[PDB]
């Protein structure tokens, strides 16, 4: 219990499509983070860090939600 | 002394 | 390439809630699984996979999101 960083300290600024993700993660604040962080993976095998505070963030994510549930 | 008002698993086989 | 079992092996049907649930994991059908399932991460110390098809489940999960969004 000394210092803890966020799961997630910097975000993409590049809107995409959720054609490239295949697995969505979301972190609410936790022991190391006083907020909330929406980190996903892209097939590649990658993980990336999203901002709820983007409108496109909302959207490329919510599609995500929606294609999976159709699925 | 919190009362949880609900449960989690009796059982365990879920381990992605 | 030969025998792939889906992320969820099974899911377990009992009414959950959101005050145990700290992380979200949403896995869309994969090389693996030819469907969608909704994983998440147990207080306990462990993980927990549930079924879209309950409607409690689109519930207790629709509050996280509302809850890890509104904080």
């Amino acid at each position: 219990a000394k210092e803890l960083r966020c799961q997630c300290i910097k975000t993409y600024s590049k809107p995409f499509h959720p054609k490239f993700i295949k697995e969505l993660r979301v972190i609410e604040s936790g022991p190391h983070c006083a907020n909330t962080e929406i980190i996903v993976k892209l097939s590649d095998g990658r993980e990336l860090c999203l901002d709820p505070k983007e409108n496109w963030v909302q959207r490329v994510v919510e599609k995500f939600l929606k294609r999976a549930e159709n699925s | 002394m919190w009362d949880f008002d609900d449960m989690p698993p009796a059982d365990e086989d879920y381990s992605p």
